[PDB]
């Protein structure tokens, strides 16, 4: 309906997260995804797909 | 290299060669053995610095 799996919603949005944030980048100036030797790239990607 | 001592907080400066080695071409390590001489992987061969 929209009162009960709802707030109680976080709850078990922690059989879940704190883990914190990986492309989660979205803040500063040209490079912490333009330099040579990273963990999180080989996702986003095509002009297909 | 080593000498120093021990241990009443960790992973999150865990958060600090998994979250500190910035800037330039390749970045380290994460479980930590003791005490050696120490050779290990793979970098590279010579174009300029």
């Amino acid at each position: 309906t929209l009162d009960v799996q709802m707030g109680r919603f976080m709850e078990t949005w922690a059989d879940m997260m704190p883990h914190h944030p990986h492309w989660v980048n979205e803040h500063l100036t040209i490079l912490q995804f333009i330099a040579p030797s990273n963990p999180r790239l080989r996702f986003e990607l095509n002009p297909a797909f | 290299s080593r000498g120093g001592v021990p241990m009443l907080h960790d992973n999150v400066t865990e958060s600090l060669r998994r979250i500190t080695a910035s800037g330039g071409r390749l970045n380290p390590t994460e479980p930590l053995p003791i005490f050696g001489g120490l050779r290990p992987a793979t970098s590279a061969g010579i174009a300029r610095g």
